[PDB]
């Protein structure tokens, strides 16, 4: 579909994941946060490959495809809302209706017949926790609790975090964090020791195939992911060796951190407790096109009133964001952009040589490949192709 | 309620006849077999005169940029098409084909 | 063939224009004006996607393919014109006549048997009103006249104007520039409240679709184009209604222009008059890759003798250059530049949805379509191809 | 497979040569000098479209592929070298062997079954004349001599030189140095007129196409390369001439250079004597990727003791290097430049049109077809492939 | 335990896999090709799949994971990625009962 | 005038021979089955010699880009040729092989 067929042949157990380098469609994404869209101040974004725009009206978020049905050129190269509920193309004024789409004006001729008889693409558009989620996909959205981790919409959960553009495929930021053995890229991490936090260097597995992970697919809610239960059987290693001779060190702190870690479609993972025992750090890798996604950060405590809110978040801007989010994380960043190359022709798909550990991402590149609800294509984004039956 | 568009002899099967209806828009008759049916000339996708397509069967392909609609239903049948066609009733009466006024 | 076949079946109204990216071979091409080229000064530019060298000896101008036929190199990355007549790639040193392109001299093998039987390919080259136009084609070209709009070479015309390399398919520009119903986007054009012209948002098509375009087969030189009619029996719209409330207002100006606009072949339109009621406007938008072409601008006006050529020059640089071709046209370069994506992957010319003002575009395509002198390939840039 | 078939099929006599894009597998290539790369200094490097990394230990030299076995990153992103006869990857900690590129150990997890049953590919390296050698080939390496050119491994011959990245195919760096005519861009070198070298324009080949060349295939190290002969009957050109009249002429000077000029498996030229009578010189085109290549010059001279060495050493600093390698070469890159759009395609390979002297290049080309060791493909960069 | 008790014989159908678990060591693969028994163990060299989950045809087993193959008999790579050699194990049947060897064959006392 | 180039048994059907003419560019004898035909040895698009490349029926193979010529009208088959062959017309008279001097 996306990928060489003679490469999806050989990937037997997770053809449709390799095939998703779009992302999959009809899921939830978050991307962007509730206060950086304003009244009457349409905002562009790019989401699996689609150029979006989003107006908040009346408190109200509305997401329209930022393409004129006309010509296809962008509404946002020059914005023109003439009344609150429409946008007028700056090109031959073609108006829609920001609730349904629906071409309700044409300024440069009143008379015409396309008038209240086509529609430009809408999408739903939820706000939660201070998030901007956007349903990219097809009728009716399932709800937003099916596509987000356990506990992240708790009513005494205050989400706080931040969000930017990564360039490497979404895939890729989504096994670099479900990874158990990666762990080891954050050694020298400030969080580590400006936190005191107990950080092995790696995993030895113990017991059987099955009990290296907990794939959820009977969660009441919808959710489908899969738990990380490496630590349950597995000895954590704290002296790295070479020839018998101890070379490096884990961290012996006392924060026990990270008991699990769990990832979701469509993308999002879950890591608890994290940065600190009593906090809980959720974070998703949403596709922009096959080559970026936004690395949408967000951490979770529980607060009970203004007061903890406001201690949380003054908390949050001087040691969590500097020294969690951007400290310990951004060597996820470049981590993700060095593994580009090699599956940058679909080949590392093949060629990849895999240990012990990665059984946990085998476990999540099956459940994706079979509970996603759609591969998204090139054809969505420009306009799908089809002959009925043929 | 009805207009004479012509005799159903003059028609070949798998042929389309455009009807220019005076201060409105234009309908298509399509004669599939022995059965007429009627939708609008213009495709709904633009402002291509689908009696200048293309008859498969039951399906009309526009020329402008192929798609496709099917002439009973008035459904598309091919991308980028998207939008029903609009259908108008077709009734033979003493080897003469007629075309309702309004859509259906 | 330079587009998906899948796409061109799908377009069979006008599929040769949807394969024509690189421009339709075998038409003049404006690419400079006189001013600009100098006595035994070569000068590079590409067009259709060929590099082109052009050189004025004994005051007349000759084109030479700017790649020499050994190794392919291009001969101006060092140019050595080492006799007026001649130009000596600076690779191995084999010598081209400008006049016919033979392979003349090889100073570093004066016995090669390639001396005489070697021709480097030429164009002709012709100048008119001030400005240099290319043939871009095989064999004796047509008169310059086919390829140009009706009285741009009148005797008295004085012609000046404007060039530049602007970022988008030619063709994007010749729909935007001859698409009724795009005037919306100069709304809020300079030259509109400057000089004081009626411009409304858009028109209400009136009549029959035959009656929204007038196509023009043959002319005396053999032209082909097609004037834009929608004026003729449609509704001129100056209030712009959202809901039925009004939002914007045309233009109440008391000038007139643009009574009759035309689109000709190889991709040049006219407006007339534009943009003062005594001038011509006529803009041309030459291929130079499949994104880019070259937007040449030129403004006509009688001129009975200098003192009236002085006079429209002073207009010309202090007001019409600035407030037109520049204050007025600015906006069509953006529009163009804004298509670019839908049309990028060729998917454009399926998935576009057209309204009523588009009849004029599809008149354009097909005209195209019908009565071009050949569709240019990539294989015309590297070299033709062919097996038996 | 590097080249569409159809074009491979139209060059029989040389497919093999047009088809080595990435270059030959399965031969030596020199890639930087000795004193670049110091104790526990890794360094990394593209070679034949293949990233590597290369480090001193205890004196001695090791390459192992810079791509980790497990998920495919560079080491080089973060080296850790451990040990002093290991690196780790930065990543989940796997740690190879420099000596074998055994997977030896993996910190992350000491219990993993891969330990001791991986090996990263490791390629031979050898040091010779300051010069860093890499066997780019699979099994056990032949002798180093086999791919130098003759002389440049004798015990005396003092080698000085540089090396640099350029931004062209490395065989079109190959048949510019090799191509006999094309001495004609270095008609205004400073190294002519600074060191008063006989320079001709060219040259009139005389005699038939087998005197025109010399196809070694019978060297007793088993070197393949082919000596330019073409001024043994060849009448050299000093009078460059257009319609019979002289526009230019050659350096008349009184030292005698270039006598003898040969093109050597897997890419390397020798022109001797250059740039002085008593001066021998070398130089590869070493294939980076399909666009680019390493010119490692070498200047060669010999020298009987230390005194001399450093005599020598300080005349190239400061006249060979910058009169020859660069005052007289540094034309040789923006030539080879000037044909990448040419060849780019492919096409350049069918639609060259071909003088007297490119004999010496075709028997060139036909030479590496025959002889080469292996052609580099992408499955090789990526993995190799193959199904049951 | 030199020999390790894995099946009948006719429990077996032609063209089948069946992994043996070890207690204490890696999983071996018995497969019968038509009427004989080969094994190698069953974890793919190339990475943490189960040989005995892919497809045998014939005489050559190819992983589930990324299409790579072996031949049962020689444990030779069959197709690409793989590239390291599987152990193999001798396998044997007394009295129709099918026994896997418990220590891998080796390039030690036997043709040269 | 007429050069006498040899016995037309001296040449196999489907084969080429090179004629060497002092003070004069090579000429090409062909021999398509039992037919013979000549022309400039030297192919029109660079130094190959089409003597050494491939003759598919009437139609020449230059063995150095895969140009091709027509051995009787001399005229190009295949593309990156483009300056027409020079063809010289050859008579065989009592077995003997005959090919004009002049390029006819
Ligand atoms: C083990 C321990 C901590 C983490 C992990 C695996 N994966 C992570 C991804 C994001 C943030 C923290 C972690
Ligand atoms: C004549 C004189 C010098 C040279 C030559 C021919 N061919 C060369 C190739 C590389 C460097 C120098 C030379
Ligand atoms: S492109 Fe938007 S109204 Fe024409
Ligand atoms: S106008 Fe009919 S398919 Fe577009
Ligand atoms: S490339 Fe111009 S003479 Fe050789
Ligand atoms: S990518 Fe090197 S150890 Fe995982
Ligand atoms: S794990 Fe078997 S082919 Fe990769
Ligand atoms: S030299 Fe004959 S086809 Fe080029
Ligand atoms: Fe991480
Ligand atoms: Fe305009
Ligand atoms: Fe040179």
């Amino acid at each position: 579909a996306n990928v060489d067929e003679a490469i999806l042949k050989r990937v037997k157990g997770w053809a449709p994941y390799v095939d998703a380098k779009l992302g999959f469609r009809n899921h939830w994404y978050p991307v962007m946060f509730s206060k950086e869209i304003n009244e009457g101040e349409p905002k562009t974004l790019k989401l699996l490959g689609e150029n979006l725009l989003v107006n908040r009206i009346d408190g109200k978020l509305y997401c329209l495809k930022d393409r004129c049905l006309h010509r296809g050129v962008q509404l946002s190269v020059k914005v023109e809302c003439k009344t609150k509920s429409t946008i007028t193309c700056w090109y031959h004024a073609w108006t829609y209706r920001w609730e349904d789409g629906v071409l309700c004006d044409i300024l440069t001729n009143p008379t015409s017949a396309q008038i209240g008889r086509q529609k430009l693409k809408t999408y739903p558009v939820q706000e939660a926790k201070g998030c901007v989620f956007i349903y990219l996909g097809d009728g009716d959205p399932p709800p937003l609790a099916r596509d987000t981790p356990p506990n992240f919409l708790d009513d005494d959960m205050e989400i706080l975090g931040k969000n930017q553009i990564i360039k490497s495929n979404w895939r890729l930021a989504v096994e670099n964090g479900f990874d158990p053995s990666h762990i080891y890229i954050h050694k020298d991490s400030i969080l580590v020791k400006d936190n005191d936090l107990a950080l092995p260097l790696g995993f030895a597995p113990g017991g059987d195939r099955k009990q290296q992970t907990r794939v959820v697919d009977d969660d009441v809610v919808g959710r489908k992911g899969v738990y990380d239960l490496i630590g349950e059987h597995g000895v954590p290693v704290f002296e790295g060796t070479i020839g018998g001779e101890v070379v490096r060190e884990g961290a012996y702190g006392e924060k026990i951190v990270a008991n699990d870690i769990s990832i979701w479609l469509p993308g999002v993972l879950k890591v608890n407790p994290f940065p600190n025992p009593d906090m809980m750090y959720f974070e998703w890798y949403v596709p922009i096109d096959e080559n970026t996604h936004y690395y949408f950060q967000t951490l979770g405590k529980p607060c009970a009133n203004d007061e903890e809110r406001k201690k949380y978040e003054q908390e949050f801007e001087s040691k969590w964001k500097p020294m969690a989010l951007e400290g310990f994380n951004n060597d996820d960043i470049w981590a993700r952009e060095a593994m580009v190359d090699f599956y940058a022709d679909d080949k590392g798909w093949v060629n990849e040589i895999l240990f012990e550990s990665d059984e946990a991402i085998v476990a999540w590149r099956k459940l994706a490949s079979e509970h996603n609800q759609g591969i998204q294509t090139q054809a969505h984004v420009s306009g799908l192709e089809h002959h009925h039956h043929h | 309620i009805w207009l004479k568009v012509c005799a159903a002899s003059d028609m070949q099967p798998g042929t389309i006849r455009r009807v220019n209806r005076v201060g409105a828009a234009p309908l298509a008759v399509y004669r599939v077999g022995d059965q007429f049916y009627a939708t609008e000339d213009t495709c709904t996708h633009g402002i291509a005169s689908l009696s200048e397509g293309t008859l498969d069967g039951d399906v009309i392909e526009c020329p402008f940029h192929g798609g496709a609609f099917n002439v009973c239903t008035g459904m598309p049948a091919s991308s980028p098409c998207t939008v029903p066609l609009g259908v108008f009733e077709v009734e033979v009466k003493e080897g003469e084909v007629y075309v309702a006024g309004e859509k259906k």
